[PDB]
């Protein structure tokens, strides 16, 4: 209750940061020990369990070197040595990240890893992403990093051992920059490879290291996805593209789930205001020039149709709005148009003499 | 073939639905310029600009502008706001629907009624930006 | 659903019922100045005020606004009075009541009349600010 | 960003002389008058300045409620002694980013008004004044 | 506290010259213009300016319904003695916080208007002055 | 060739100012004025001129939206310091034939405006300025 | 400590303008204390928005 007046003054000295980390970034490590069981949040080099190994103390510092900016939080998740991965995946369900790796694996549990990723990524259409050694998937959502015998000091670092530091690098570049010729101070050597061989391999869709220019540098900034559908993309294969259109869908949820999920009727005149909602969402994103403008926000047309070819209805003669104004019992289709720019990696220029 | 009749017209206005609204209106007009050219006894405009207005007309069933715009405009600070209107006439093909968007209103009746006549108010506005959903 | 009928309206003026009233009617008008943006081909507008008017009209059943205003109006001082204005028809849910204060007159009428018709008076005024009573 | 209400409007400012508010104010003025001297520099054809000083100059505009301006320096001018004052303007919109503040000092007058009123026409007074320092309070 | 009502109308204005009441009056205006120099200071960009002195301006002008202003000066202007008047102006306002009144003295005329007429125009006569003295008597 | 559609609008133009765009501009002018001497040669009547240099002027008008004038020259003029600017002008009309910049330089301001504003009128800031360089860029 | 004891502490109304007030006298302190060469001369003081 009331106390008697005070006067205090306090004096502290913020001042004590260096590389300081940005908003954006969340890396969930899982791991195998036997101490240090559950979650262990890691802010900062000061804040590390000290009952962990030595392998496990190296991977999170490689995990904990970024490119401009250090990652904004780390979740070290710690598993027994026998056990499987399901329930450190079902655990991690409920959090929330955006990269997920884990320096130690097998061949077979990649493939769980990689099945869950899509599965999530499609069945419940959250967007997240996994940096995985050397999985051969052919999907937006997983990123193969396939050069071995990385020489960070004095060390020959496995291939998944450095997916640790090429997810923390990911998560470290900001949303205007990108990962394409970046360079590595801790890197020393890479095993010989020439130059033709490296743009197959880049061109088949991979995550590589080349000596370049003054030092080694990423190739190139590509995804796992290597073909192209008339929906999708070209520009799906590139890394800052994807990672902005998913903190954009991440965004629209709270308009959304938060309101129009379970307290709206299903009616087309709520569809209309729910578009219109989002349309203007997205000219507050657009004046901030972080998309382009002009972005158009609609019915799913096709998915709607091929939704009412499901169940019995005949499609035939019948009129596109009376296509449009069927109602589809307790499920909304939209799709949204939206352009991202890229960043400089190709210049040509011609001088006349 | 068939005229779309009025009868069959309904308005939002932020995100609330107008029971009663007897006509609805938006117009957007040209700002040109007189340029004369040498030569030439024709005379041609120039297109500069363009300014948005409309006006609602509804039954005086409520005081609805009163809670939207009354304490805000006293207080010093204008709110903006989003309609739509909708034109769906049976006879007709098709619907068709307009998000009108940037909302100002031009002034408040606070109350007006004369003896053996039912109420009737109307609110000019003027709006910057429209959309435009199920075009026919 | 029924809208509110204008006969069932009633009127104090500083404190003392009008018994003869045919109608009465209050708005606020903006002050709006148009504003136009580099890059937008639409213009826009910015709020700077608003002005209060109306006005009354009621029979010639007696003298009240001489009795009101007319020495004070000679005198050099001007007054200042207070109206509320009652609107409750039976048939619609709730009565909607509003206070209109600061308000001042714009003419005296000191004598109309014309052979086989009623006398009829009607003074606009301009107000400054509102209260609200239960509202609808 | 950019939008038409975020534009400051004059009827939100309010102006306090010698630390008392003045509620009749009608408008406020301040500003500053760099002095530059043209130079010609060999082998250029452009001419090019050199900034030297500044003079300030503003005025005030206000109606004739009450007789304010005399009580300040009537007496004091006929004897021989100039007073100097310090001038607070406020302005403050809903619509914009905040608000600015602004102190001008050593304030002096430039004239006097004793009467000034014609038949059918509302009374208005304004004073002219120059100044030499200032401070910023809560720009933005 | 301040309300329009509060604000002087030019129409309550009453002058008295040479103590008679003068009632065909439109305007009557009083100023005082001092009189200051730019002063420089060696580690100041600001300049400074030093009061030396005042002028005081003023005109009246009135409705021509009588020859006033020729039976106060116009045989002394011709032999060589200029005269010297007193004015009264009061400003009294129902509305507003009471009235002022001020006595402007040593007024000496700058002009004599011997005659000004033109058809379909009614006619007007303005005097502009010059005076040395004043007195505050009932400032609000 | 020449159509009513060709003449550029001026709603069209933009403005950097130190390398930050300025949103709120009104209008940007810049100009040149030459310096002529007359020179009479014996034998013609016609007076002939000689040019000898060059003067830059023009002025800046801009929406009252931030205090972004102050924050630029408002700490160090009084130190005694002039700062020099650089001002990128763009006007891109669509249907014009394509677009013309051009590079101001050298740009110092001739004066600052602390505080104007008055009752129910929107608040404008104009600042005129004065340049040497200039740079021609994507000239139509 | 001793400067706000002695002269705010229950003798003023908590509102804008007193506040403001209060500020400028802390400022003026912290200028006092500019001209010994004990701190720097960029001192600011402000509301603290956050708390």
């Amino acid at each position: 209750a009331i106390g008697l007046p005070s006067i205090n003054i306090s004096f502290k000295e913020l001042a004590t940061t260096v590389k300081e980390r940005s908003a954006r970034g969340i890396i969930a490590m899982v791991l195998k020990d036997a101490k240090a069981l559950g979650l262990n949040e890691i802010h900062e080099k000061e804040d590390i369990p000290v009952d962990l190994s030595a392998e496990n103390k190296e991977y999170i510092n490689l995990a904990l070197m970024g490119n401009v900016n250090t990652p904004n939080k780390l979740l070290v998740y710690v598993i027994e040595g026998e056990a499987d991965i399901q329930t450190a995946l079902d655990f991690l369900e409920t959090k929330e990240f955006n990269y997920l790796c884990m320096p130690k694996a097998v061949e077979a549990d990649k493939t769980a890893i990689k099945n869950w990723i899509i599965k999530l990524r499609d069945i419940d259409k959250v967007k997240v992403k996994a940096v995985l050694g050397k999985v051969v998937g052919n999907h937006e959502g997983i990123i193969n990093f396939t050069t071995e015998d990385v020489l960070v000091g004095e060390k020959k670092y496995s291939v998944d051992e450095f997916t640790s530091r090429v997810a923390g690098l990911i998560a470290g570049t900001p949303l205007s920059q990108s990962v394409t010729y970046t360079k590595l101070s801790d890197v020393v050597d890479i095993p010989k490879m020439t130059k033709v061989d490296a743009e197959s391999r880049v061109n088949k869709g991979e995550l590589i290291l080349i000596k370049e220019a003054g030092a080694i540098r990423i190739a190139r900034g590509v995804n796992s996805l290597t073909e192209l559908t008339a929906e999708k993309g070209e520009m799906f294969q590139k890394i800052k593209i994807v990672d902005t259109l998913d903190i954009i869908h991440s965004d629209i949820r709270k308009v959304i789930i938060d309101d129009y999920i379970g307290k709206v009727t299903n009616s087309y005149d709520n569809k209309c205001l729910l578009i219109v909602a989002i349309k203007s969402y997205l000219e507050e994103l657009e004046k901030s020039a972080l998309i382009e403008s002009d972005s158009t926000v609609e019915i799913d047309f096709e998915a709607q149709k091929s939704y009412l070819k499901s169940k019995g209805v005949d499609l035939s003669y019948m009129t596109l709005q009376e296509i449009k104004e069927a109602n589809t019992g307790s499920k909304v289709f939209l799709k949204a148009k939206i352009k991202v720019l890229d960043a400089m990696e190709d210049i040509d220029l011609s001088i006349e003499i | 073939r068939n005229v779309m009749s009025g009868t069959w017209g309904e308005l939002w206005l932020d995100g609330n639905k107008v029971a009663e609204v007897k006509k609805f209106q938006a117009k957007m007009e040209f700002t040109k310029e007189d340029i004369i050219i040498a030569g030439q006894m024709g005379t041609d405009t120039k297109y500069m600009g363009y300014k948005g207005k409309g006006s609602i007309t509804l039954y005086h069933v409520s005081s609805r502008m009163h809670k939207l715009i009354g304490e805000k405009i006293k207080r010093g600070s204008e709110p903006r706001f989003v309609a739509i209107s909708k034109l769906n006439d049976p006879d007709s093909y098709g619907a068709e629907r307009i998000a009108v968007k940037n909302i100002a209103f031009d002034d408040l009746t606070l109350a007006d009624w004369e003896v053996g006549v039912k109420g009737e108010i109307e609110a000019p506005f003027t709006f910057t930006e429209y959309d435009f959903l199920d075009i026919i």
